[PDB]
């Protein structure tokens, strides 16, 4: 039961990837298990957010 | 959107070319600034009369 999810952190965040993992650590279950992928960008860039 | 992006070298040149010019037209006197705005225009003052 893997679910693939994208995620987009801005370069420089912290404290938000860190409580992002801890709630995957919390909210973990046996029924399912969430796969992320992080790819780290510029968020005020039009073309890194597109690609 | 193929990453990483890589540029060509002649975009450069145009852009450069592009701003360089100065020419006359409908808008009047037509010339660029380094970032593409325009510069040296007229923009005429008017008021709707009687007449
Ligand atoms: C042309 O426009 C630029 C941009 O405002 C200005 O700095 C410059 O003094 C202008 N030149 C003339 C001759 O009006």
């Amino acid at each position: 039961n893997s679910i693939q999810i994208g995620g987009l952190f801005p370069r420089g965040a912290d404290q938000e990837y860190s409580a992002f993992r801890v709630g995957m650590v919390q909210f973990s279950t046996s029924e399912f298990r969430l796969t992320p992928h992080i790819d780290n960008l510029e968020v005020a860039n039009s073309f890194a957010v597109t690609n | 959107l193929a990453n990483p992006a890589v540029p060509w070298g002649q975009g450069v040149e145009i852009e450069r070319a592009l701003k360089q010019v100065q020419v006359e037209g409908l808008s009047g006197n037509i010339k660029f600034d380094q970032n593409g705005k325009r510069i040296n225009y007229t923009i005429n003052i008017m008021e709707l009369k009687t007449n």
